[PDB]
DNA sequence: GGGCGGCGCCCGAACAGGGACTG
DNA sequence: GTCCCTGTTCGGGCGCCG
């Protein structure tokens, strides 16, 4: 049937009209299956015959219906699309299996034809017309699929229809994507059949069927991509390619497959993966898999032949994240309530800033699985992470932004993470003084780098392709390279100063990463800052070497 | 009777997607607005509505009240009494209630759209519109002002030596009185409006220079960039003479005795930063500026300037030394104190430069806010040059 | 084979802000 | 101002759901 709902206003953009688009050449398999569709459509009032007073046309197709040898009707409405006004989607995130609770009774109902049981206003419905070729010109009174405007009106709707039912069954729950329905309460299986049945039958009053076809009764529930079992729930599987050659289209489904994989799957990396794509300008471009790549899919292969499972929420319990450290910037992470029973899986990887460090890394991971934990289970969890409370200390205490972490505790799994090396808060005694410089001629890109010290040494590097900052990294680079295990270094730069004082082990930068190598190797450093041009220290004397 | 509200021209309304919410605060805030449709306040609507604003709710302190706080910063984007600083005390009433007495402008309802979210997606976003003058909201008290003048009117008479300045959702009521009659004299108000700070003690953080008596060329080094940096807020400093000390090439921890000449050179430079900054003028069209830094172990310092190095005041904030401490929870009590002291003196919000990492900021900061009023905020990554500066 | 919305990931292009620089 | 470096956003591919 067509719900007796009322139709949501809609318009087109100010000065708009609509489409006039010649229709494709279609194959006659198609037009048969686009006849069937049409004619039974047009019995039940969801499309209308229309004549010569209706100016527009949008092309149509139809695709085998993905898990049935039944056909979907689709229609190219790009055109209408760009010049239909905007809405505000109301669909927030995508629910997660993790988050539901242990229900006694458990349905999973899916609605008949849901956007073609959805009046569509009826101003608008002109615009979208279209014609089924010859071996007939027709209208939407309903919803169609392919227009934008269809999911968040569906998903309003629905919301309006469910409405009266969830005011008068508050304790049954009905996780609603788009006219997927998961029911669940608390009844013996008789009174929730029968609550299941006043809810099709509210569902049918607001022109919704429920066919038997896709009612699930029994365990295991397919919902949302999952197999929902009693006490756990897993992933329906996941096939990865297995190409020899391959190109930027296979790499982003592989990353795609194994993104989705790593929820509950522990351990997924896809770093070197990633990294494959970087250069490159089409979808069709043929790249050659690094050592490094090939090496982390085998890994990544190994772990997905693995049966593994989730478990379902109590709110009685504490959630806990628990986090591990890969290479590269990577980090996977398990969230759990009993200990060897996890409620989910995750990653994080993303590369924020051209210099960090892994504590920054580890802050970044804690703040994602902390809104990620809100979105799904409404709270924030208890850490176990691989960091000492004396390393966080020491870290919170020598930086300058505002940074903290939810409550945790200690885990001893390696690797853990550590700073890599401290600068001193007061110079050091009897270590030699460096003063260091760089300048760079904008012009010819030529530069010196360079330092002068307290016990008469002096150096000058030339440098060909460089700037100024390069010019003074490169300085201080001179400076941890030819002084000992205890070196005070005095700079001019801002640049500099801030990057070094921030405690990288990490930079894109090849000079940045050769200077904490530096960094790394020395047993005492102090960096001490003095404004440049003002005749100060030696700082005047390296300034007049590295400028020719 | 309404009053017609029009957008700033070539300006449409604000399209700000709504953030993750706690289960208490999605809780609260479904029964607020429930309560809230069902006394006209609000209206269910739909997608074709493309506006959105964001929503959440603070529960106050010494109450088990929710009250719900819808972020109007883009709205407000689009669309004074200069005794209550020096009062003895000053109470801040919220007066939010009286707003969802007077109808909104039916054409202006569209912008005010708002969307609950949900736990585990279980449902798609509820969204509303509001009815009435909406809390938060620029044009609230513009429009209820004769109205609220009205209502203090006698009050007012029979209290003149009482200040009552209106900010956004908020009464600030200021007294020289001692605190129970200042207390009693509150719920006398109170009581009328059925029809706590002390400013005078505020303090300003000048600049300071070191002082001891044997000097390194590594602390004369300091100390010249730190003078070097602060001739620009106060051009009376120099520093010839006491770089004059650090010529050759020495080591950072050579002692330098100082001459007669730098010791006047420091001594005349330290009672120069005692001076009040020169040329500083408040302009109401420009906004104002707050900068903070961490100074660590507790202590925040920060500027308010609308022109860079033209201060129109400098302060610091202290809190609970480093046991259990929370740099974000302190970082969002100095911004409401800052805000709050920024209202009570130019009657406007600053537009504060936070030294946080906007994911850590925008993870936690809601779990701490206690104020009705949001203000604009960027973030902020400072060389620890500025963090030195203001030191202590 | 193609159309739509949501969320996720990763990458790069566009743009903004601040420091250093030339005569 | 210009050149440089760095951070944010937004749009494009793919994954997943319907
Ligand atoms: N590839 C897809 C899958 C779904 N949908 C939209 C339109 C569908 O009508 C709705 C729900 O998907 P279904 O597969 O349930 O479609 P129907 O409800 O029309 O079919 P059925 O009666 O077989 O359930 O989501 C879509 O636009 N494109
Ligand atoms: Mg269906
Ligand atoms: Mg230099």
């Amino acid at each position: 049937p067509i719900s007796p709902i009322e139709t949501v206003p809609v318009k087109l953009k100010p000065g708009m009209d609509g489409p006039k688009v010649k229709q494709w050449p279609l194959t006659e398999e198609k037009i048969k299956a686009l006849v069937e569709i049409c004619t039974e459509m047009e019995k039940e009032g969801k499309i209308s015959k229309i004549g010569p007073e209706n100016p527009y046309n949008t092309p149509v197709f139809a695709i085998k219906k993905k898990d049935s040898t039944k056909w979907r009707k689709l229609v190219d409405f790009r055109e209408l699309n760009k010049r239909t006004q905007d809405f505000w989607e109301v669909q927030l995130g995508i629910p997660h299996p993790a988050g539901l609770k242990k229900k006694k009774s458990v349905t999973v109902l899916d609605v008949g034809d849901a956007y073609f049981s959805v009046p569509l206003d009826e101003d608008f419905r002109k615009y979208t017309a279209f014609t089924i070729p010859s071996i007939i010109r027709y209208q939407y009174n309903v919803l169609p699929q392919g227009w934008k405007g269809s999911p968040a009106i569906f998903q309003s709707s629905m919301t309006k229809i469910l409405e009266p039912f969830r005011k008068q069954n508050p304790d049954i729950v009905i996780y609603q994507y788009m006219d997927d329905l998961y029911v669940g309460s608390d009844l013996e299986i008789g009174q929730h059949r029968t609550k299941i049945e006043e809810l099709r039958q509210h569902l049918l009053r607001w022109g919704l069927t429920t066919p038997d076809k896709k009612h699930q009764k029994e365990p295991p529930f397919l919902w949302m991509g999952y197999e929902l079992h009693p006490d756990k729930w897993t992933v329906q599987p996941i096939v990865l390619p297995e190409k020899d050659s391959w190109t930027v289209n296979d790499i982003c489904k592989l990353v795609g497959k194994l993104n989705w994989a790593s929820q509950i799957y522990p351990g997924i990396k896809v770093r070197q993966l990633s990294k494959l794509l970087r250069g490159t300008k089409a979808l069709t471009e043929v790249i050659p898999l690094t050592e490094e790549a090939e090496l982390e899919l085998a890994e990544n292969r190994e772990i997905l032949k693995e049966p593994v499972h989730g478990v379902y929420y109590d709110p009685s319990k504490d959630l806990i994240a628990e986090i591990q450290k890969q290479g590269q910037g990577q980090w996977t992470y398990q969230i759990y309530q009993e200990p060897f029973k996890n409620l989910k899986t995750g990653k994080y990887a993303r590369m924020r800033g051209a210099h960090t460090n892994d504590v920054k890394q580890l802050t970044e991971a804690v703040q994602k699985i902390t809104t990620e934990s809100i979105v799904i289970w409404g709270k924030t969890p208890k850490f176990k992470l691989p960091i000492q409370k004396e390393t966080w200390e020491t870290w919170w205490t020598e930086y300058w932004q505002a940074t903290w972490i939810p409550e945790w505790e200690f885990v001893n799994t390696p690797p853990l993470v550590k700073l890599w090396y401290q600068l001193e808060k007061e110079p050091i005694v009897g270590a030699e003084t460096f003063y260091v410089d760089g300048a760079a001629n904008r012009e010819t890109k030529l530069g010196k780098a360079g330092y002068v010290t307290n016990r008469g040494r002096q150096k000058v590097v030339t440098l060909t392709d460089t700037t100024n900052q390069k010019t003074e990294l490169q300085a201080i680079y001179l400076a941890l390279q030819d002084s000992g295990l205890e070196v005070n270094i005095v700079t001019d730069s801002q640049y500099a100063l801030g990057i070094i004082q921030a405690q990288p082990d990490q930079s894109e930068s090849e000079l940045v990463n050769q200077i904490i190598e530096q960094l790394i190797k020395k047993e005492k450093v102090y960096l001490a800052w003095v404004p440049a041009h003002k005749g100060i220290g030696g700082n005047e004397q390296v300034d007049k070497l590295v400028s020719a | 009777e309404t009053v017609p509200v029009k957008l700033k021209p070539g300006m449409d309304g604000p399209k700000v997607k709504q953030w993750p919410l706690t289960e208490e605060k999605i809780k609260a805030l479904v029964e607020i607005c429930t309560e809230m449709e069902k006394e006209g306040k609000i209206s269910k609507i739909g997608p074709e509505n493309p506006y959105n604003t964001p929503v959440f709710a603070i529960k106050k302190k010494d109450s088990t009240k929710w009250r719900k706080l819808v972020d109007f910063r883009e709205l407000n984007k689009r669309t004074h009494p200069a005794g209550l600083k020096k009062k003895k005390s000053v109470t801040v009433l919220d007066v939010g209630d009286a707003y969802f007495s007077v109808p909104l402008d039916e054409d202006f309802r569209k912008y005010t759209a708002f969307t609950i979210p949900s736990i585990n997606n279980e449902t798609p976003g509820i969204r509303y519109q509001y009815n009435v003058l909406p809390q938060g909201w620029k044009g609230s008290p513009a429009i209820f002002q004769s109205s609220m003048t009205k209502i203090l009117e006698p009050f007012r008479k029979q209290n003149p030596d009482i200040v009552i300045y209106q900010y956004m959702d908020d009464l600030y009521v200021g007294s020289d009185l001692e605190i129970g009659q200042h207390r009693t004299k509150i719920e006398e108000l109170r009581q009328h409006l059925l029809r706590e700070l002390h400013p005078d003690k505020w303090t300003v953080q000048p600049i300071v220079l070191p002082e001891k008596d044997s000097w390194t060329v590594n602390d004369i080094q300091k100390l010249v960039g730190k003078l070097n940096w602060a001739s620009q807020i106060y051009p009376g400093i120099k520093v010839r003479q006491l770089s004059k000390l650090l010529r050759g090439t020495k080591a950072l921890t050579e002692v330098i005795p100082l001459t007669e000449e730098a010791e006047l050179e420091l001594a005349e430079n330290r009672e120069i930063l005692k001076e009040p900054v020169h040329g500083v003028y408040y302009d109401p069209s420009k906004d104002l500026i707050a900068e903070i830094q961490k100074q660590g172990q507790g202590q925040w310092t920060y500027q308010i300037y609308q022109e860079p190095f033209k201060n129109l005041k400098t302060g610091k904030y202290a809190r609970m030394r480093g046991a259990h401490t929370n740099d974000v929870k302190q970082l969002t009590e100095a911004v409401q104190k800052i805000t709050t002291e920024s209202i009570v003196i130019w009657g406007k919000t600053p537009k504060f430069k936070l030294p946080i990492q906007k994911e850590t900021w925008e993870t936690w900061w809601t779990e701490y806010w206690q104020a009705t009023w949001i203000p604009e905020w960027e973030f902020v990554n400072t060389p620890p040059l500025v963090k030195l500066w203001y030191q202590l």
